[PDB]
């Protein structure tokens, strides 16, 4: 397949070829044009707070070690020994001044430097240039209010700019709330779906909630529960959708601070969020204080998703075209009482973790949609994302980005796939920028 | 067990050994075996309401954890060691039961097939609460659905059971430390 | 069990529960366990003639079905719900036994290896036929052959056993509803 | 590999490259040139007799829904939602007026039409063109005496013409017997063989029976039992072999009406078939009435096989080059007593089903022959099908097709592979016809 | 069993049947079940020193073989039929135990997880050595490590157990003929 | 990838691209340029000593039957029937005058000839040319002191010449000791590593022993035990390394006759080897008699490895780029007492067999190093083998080959990969020779 020419996503992001969820050659191409190029979620300050603390993380199919340096910065390195290529670290988290390879005992510092080689003097003499044998370092590591992302491509936009118009919506909860903590360790489960299936679902799919999650809505008693079995369409102006230049997008459901949490947490959460909102009106204004306590279903392009307020934080780690390793953390507000944080974390896993009853509702949807992309008669068929097209705006006086002023639609699908197609057909960031110079115009046509 | 000598043994595991190696009551092992076999039968036929009614105490904690992989020599990193795949009280189990039985649970059509294998049953009365029964058992759980999906789960269960309504022994605590860190079974949406 | 409340439970499964929850005879459970363990031993060492002679009654029906996947809400489509993977009388079992033992059964060279794991044994006498014993048990069956072929089968078995020649308890009915609709084991050419 | 030029099957179908059973690129090419082009078995009238009845079936690696329409016709559709591509139907059979997708709740009729979309007015307004969003329909669906086949290629020959000379042999049992019923549900088992291995075996392999099935012949006591361990060669004129232009072929074993059935069914069957034959002499003549009660081992190209009289009906559903999903039904004559139909169906599964003792004899043959096609030193090696070559005829006054007048040979292998090679090297039906204009001459050379 | 009639049965297997079909002592089967369940518990928690101390006799032979695949009709080729995956005396088991417990056994970090399922227990006293207990049992052993590595082992075990120090019953022989010829579990570095 | 041009191994064998352990296209290319071209281990005289004795063996991914002929020679044939390609022999060893196919009963002699075809006269008449239908024969089969190797390429150097300078080191143990026996059957285990990972480890890696095998050294009490945990570097001149033109190489550890064997065998072995050495001084000289009782860790290119004295004999049978089937035999000296042979064989399996505690130490090293070769950021990274470079010699007056006069280094890695690169980039043996005309000069640069 010629990725320069092949139309995998139609103009305005209106449709995508079904093969994108199944084609292994395209998966391999994504490793280069998506995962080696873009910002990927690594960890949170709360998981590596002290010097020497480290975790392992995936970046695409590569594994990295993410380490807190003595100076308070964070650096990340390929989890691969520079000698004969053995995996250096076999655990998920810990604290250490360095890492010793179990094959021939080469010792690397927390700063990636080759610090010791067994019997170096007797064996290599002065001939080993350890200075050039440090671990292969992730070129870019940056923080968004404690959330740490990495990028293998030195040419990438800074993380703040990459978030584009999505950052404005995230800030009330990520910044003005006083800050969030990530509660680990994550649940980890493999699903037989393409990474794009859950990514697209979280970025912009409210349409599925009432039908897919009918049983969870009916059984759990959460605040979104009127939707069960498509019994009720949300009121006018119940929310909006947005998308951005570099692919990130989200839905906003006004006031839905208790999110998917069962009735056992609803009154406490609605009290807590409302109280903080009242304080925030004065500092960031009524609209943004309201956004703070509104449910956001977001994907940070390409494969990190979240539900704020519900507190669900996901990484869709790619394995192959029909295999994805799902990591699930809980996010909580730092100033919440500790007992509430504990119960919120448990409730995140109860609903969206490895035995998450909500998350289970989505399984067959993601898996079969992905696997059907391999089937001969479906490869060249068109997946539709046209709901709401022709009603999106850009440059609104109140809400930034390409925005659909309706709770349910496919605005965010279109922006996600516009960015995806621009990357798949480009050789570097400059070419992506050239391919994106009219991004919002394309999305708001008609 | 001396865990300073048996270096690989956790303090928790050493304590649970001690519980069963002492008093052995053969009759109790047989009662425990019956209790667990009947519980597994109810679950296998998806009689989830009957399971709640007959097997699960009102004060239950039903907990399955996943422990983060850490270095055997780790002594400094002290953040949350595990997350809760399940950590359910009775009402939370009831929510999950209603979710299974809901006619719009699309994933339950066509009907799933469950087969449970319970082995290695051990039972001992609590030293202090003469009405509390500790039962340990291992389970293999086979779940088959939709022609060619097959998932097999493996776990050890640390249970406490107590006589409740009508003198019926019911589960008041189940604890499982799930042995596989990354699940390869699509989900853990089964009652171990 | 009320199957109008426990929506996922079949009428057949509810009736089989009822059979075992009533009278419990501990001695009978132990006899049943011995019977099944000895049967499994004979099968594992491929003593198929000995199995017929010692374990299988002349009036046996040995049945394993595969049920077509249908909608949980299906009420109208009423054609054959299952096919018979096995539905054998004694003579038909004998044919299969002779087929296994035939020296021109090329597939049996090199010799297969079987290992059976029988668990969850329950036993109850029939209410009306005081000489009929109902036994339920679950089996994991591991079959290995030719270096790297490994097939693992999982099933619940509903048996009836009755005293025959010499007072020896023998199988007069086995029923298995096989839980996987599409077999991923090359065939089901094993005695569950 | 260049499929226009590569000789995968030698002239006259005398040999085939062993790689054809192992090469995954060729498997992918077959999805286009074999499975998307030819007629494939779907179901029988007896399994979907009433309006609304449906089953799911495979066509190659694609899955379709096959539905009885209100007007009595049958239509088939890809089992894939037109929205985001989720698998629509998760069951194997049922009765319904339509199918609702569990992702976003789109509802399609039994006629494939998009009939309802949740909240269409509020969401899409009048902008959704449901008329163009019907399920992707199988272009061609036709019946041969109740047996329903489908074809994705509108340009295919009608099913009757596609059966070619094979139809003449099938008609006494399929038509003149009063009609057959298919007894479901089928057994379903995965074998680690290429779909062509069992297809070729059923189309034309009598040579293997005495040796491969020695133990089953000795143990079961069926009428073909003299053959056990190659103890006895069938008498002269015990049968014949035939093949046809579009690849279908079969062996005929004269008078073998009880087939593989154990002695417990032999006298009853031989009585039943003989009695019907006596009535048929008057209507269709002695030769054809005899064919009715003669055992036919047939493959309807590419992947549907059967043993008439034995009553075995097979679909070899392709998964990859060394994986095939085997579906096994029983066929019975409609006017048989119901108790005989029941016992015959059980006996079909006893011998050829998932625990079929005969079918098990074939396992290692099919699997190792297929897997050896991946092995480096065997890929370019030649599988032989020359038995009987130079003795076949065409245009015989009594028996139509290319015919080998002997019970055991490889005539039908040659015709099967001649058609296969013509398809693999052709881009469409017109090219196949051009490549087949001297089909019988090629087969009868020397 | 007549192995001239039951053609697939080995002389060794026929002799082991005979051992258990004769005298049945229900109490002995229960003792054997306790012994094996406790042994499996110690192994599952990686209390390998405790296992040696409490379960393994000083005179033990601990043997697991792998038999070469030969023709069922083979009568002439008479070279070594099997190799020893394990053939350990007490000191050799101790070496393996120390290897497991060594803090530079890098493969044991992060800590492995073991779950054992013991079934099909049979027990009989020796005819000639009234202090020797023959125990047969089958094991499924699940080993999980490093996020996504899972290996499952399946075997039948022929044991002899004898009272030693303090009257504690200890293993004096274990024999396993491993059923899979080519291992698909990375290694067989587990105590079956 | 263009294998003529792609530099997979840098000049002097100093580094290799990590992709060589993970790339499936390269694996397929190796089947042609490595496994179909070079000498591969089959069996030993001791395993097929009598006429009619046979074993099956792998050669690359192909399986062969290796048979003792009536005249005392050994011939080997593809284990694939010449009719329809079924696997002929399903057992690992036996004695027979021939092999009958279980599909249609064709009978081949132990000499590969098609000797019988069921009902040949009645079916084929005189038309079957059985003379041209013998099993596909391995072109070359040769012995090195009882160890039997095969090669599919008629153009290969004789096995003695192919061993090159490595033969000199092997001869004291393989020849002058009175001869070795291979004790079967082998252990067989699948590991998730590339075949090159254990091959390179055995050919030239002493550096890893102290660290990788720390626990086994500490626990087992063998004579190499001072090395545990890198506690002690071997004394000066404790050994050497060598490599050769066609890729074979080894390390020599002086006097280490008891090898990896636990203290329970040390005194008996050290007595036995010392006693034979004393006799050998007179016949082959002091240096070579010492080599006899010195531990050699050797790979015979490409995939046969051994530890003499320890008695470990390995075949790393390739399955795919990250799967290898490991066969483990024991080697013993024929004139050892039988009870010592038995205990030595058990000890080989105890340390290096399927439950080999030493072999288990290597698992994660081999598997992760191999699997990391598939990871995107590591494919184009460089595995280092520069230890000792610039200190190797060629043409030494005492020790032949390219030789590093130090116990620990990477000399043998460099020679192994020099030969590998020369084969991967060559179309035949003549081209390999042209690519190798300055082999030792390349290895001894600087
Ligand atoms: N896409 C989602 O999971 C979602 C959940 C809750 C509310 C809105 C969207
Ligand atoms: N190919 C066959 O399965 C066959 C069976 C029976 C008779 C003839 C052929
Ligand atoms: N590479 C090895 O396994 C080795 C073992 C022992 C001594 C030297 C090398
Ligand atoms: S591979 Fe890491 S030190 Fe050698
Ligand atoms: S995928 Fe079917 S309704 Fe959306
Ligand atoms: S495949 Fe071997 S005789 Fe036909
Ligand atoms: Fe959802
Ligand atoms: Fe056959
Ligand atoms: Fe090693």
């Amino acid at each position: 397949m010629n990725y320069n020419n092949k139309i995998l996503v139609s103009e305005s992001g209106l449709s995508q070829k079904h093969l994108i969820h199944g084609d292994e050659e395209l998966f391999q191409h994504e490793l280069k044009t998506i995962f080696a190029r873009n910002w990927l979620f690594l960890t949170h300050d709360s998981l590596i707070p002290a010097p020497g603390d480290y975790v392992t993380a995936k970046m695409g199919i590569d594994e990295v070690i993410v380490s807190r340096q003595n100076d308070g910065s964070i650096r990340a390195f390929l989890n691969v020994c520079r000698h004969r290529g053995k995996t250096l670290v076999s655990v998920e988290a810990g604290n250490a001044k360095g890492f010793v390879c179990s094959y021939h005992g080469w010792g690397f510092g927390s700063n990636g430097e080759l610090q010791s080689v067994p019997f170096e003097k007797d064996l290599y003499g002065e001939s080993l240039n350890k200075k050039c044998l440090g671990l292969k370092e992730v070129a870019r590591v940056e923080s968004f209010h404690g959330f740490i992302y990495g990028c293998f491509d030195q040419e990438a936009p800074p993380l703040m700019d990459y978030l584009g118009d999505a950052a404005w919506y995230l800030e009330p909860m990520f910044k003005h709330s006083g800050g969030l903590e990530l509660v680990g360790p994550p649940g980890k489960v493999v699903i037989k779906a393409n990474w794009k299936a859950p990514a697209e679902n979280f970025v912009g799919d409210a349409y599925h909630v009432g039908w897919t999650h009918a049983s969870s809505l009916r059984s759990g008693e959460s605040i979104f529960s009127s939707l069960a079995g498509n019994a009720a369409l949300p009121p006018e102006g119940a929310g909006l959708q947005m998308t951005s230049k570099y692919g990130s997008g989200m839905g906003v459901l006004w006031d839905g601070y208790s999110g998917v949490h069962s009735a056992d947490l609803v009154p406490e959460l609605m009290a807590f969020g409302g109280a903080k909102q009242e304080r925030l009106n004065k500092e960031i204004g009524d609209v943004r204080a309201r956004i703070y306590r509104s449910h956001l279903n977001c994907t940070v392009f390409p494969n990190n998703s979240m539900l704020t307020c519900s507190g669900v934080f996901k990484v869709w780690n790619p394995i192959d075209a029909n295999t994805t390793e799902v990591w699930t953390y809980a996010i909580v507000e730092k100033d919440m009482p500790e007992d509430l944080k504990r119960r919120l974390a448990d409730s995140v896993q109860r609903t969206f973790g490895p035995a998450g009853f909500w998350e289970s509702d989505d399984n067959d949807n993601m898996e079969t949609a992905s696997q059907n992309g391999k089937k001969y008669q479906s490869r060249d068929s068109d997946l539709l994302s046209n709901l709401g097209f022709g009603e999106d705006v850009y440059g609104d006086a109140v809400y930034p980005g390409v925005v659909g002023k309706s709770a349910i639609g496919e605005t965010s699908y279109r922006g996600f796939y516009r960015a995806y197609q621009a990357h798949v057909s480009s050789s570097n960031w400059a070419e992506f920028e050239h391919a994106s110079s009219t991004w919002h115009t394309e999305l708001t046509k008609t | 067990i001396n865990i300073q000598e048996d270096k690989l043994v956790s303090a928790h595991d050493a304590e649970e050994i001690l519980r069963f190696f002492n008093c052995h009551d053969s009759a109790l092992q047989q009662e425990a075996t019956t209790l667990l076999t009947q519980e597994a039968h109810l679950l296998d036929i998806q009689a989830y309401r009957a399971w709640l009614e007959h097997c699960v105490g009102s004060e239950v904690q039903y907990q399955v954890i996943s422990r983060e992989l850490r270095a055997a020599s780790e002594r400094r990193y002290k953040l949350n060691e595990a997350m809760n795949v399940y950590n359910e009280n009775f009402q939370q189990l009831k929510v999950r039961v209603e979710h299974q039985l809901d006619p719009q649970n699309w994933g339950n059509s066509p009907k799933l097939r469950f087969t449970r294998f319970i082995t290695n049953v051990q039972a001992a009365m609590d030293v202090n609460d003469k009405e509390l029964l500790h039962i340990r058992s291992n389970v293999i759980l086979h779940r088959a659905r939709r022609g060619n999906q097959v998932d097999v789960f493996y776990a050890a269960r640390e249970d406490k059971w107590k006589r409740g309504e009508g003198g019926v022994r019911k589960l008041v605590q189940r604890f499982v430390d799930y042995p596989e860190r990354i699940l390869q079974t699509h989900n853990l949406m089964v009652f171990l």
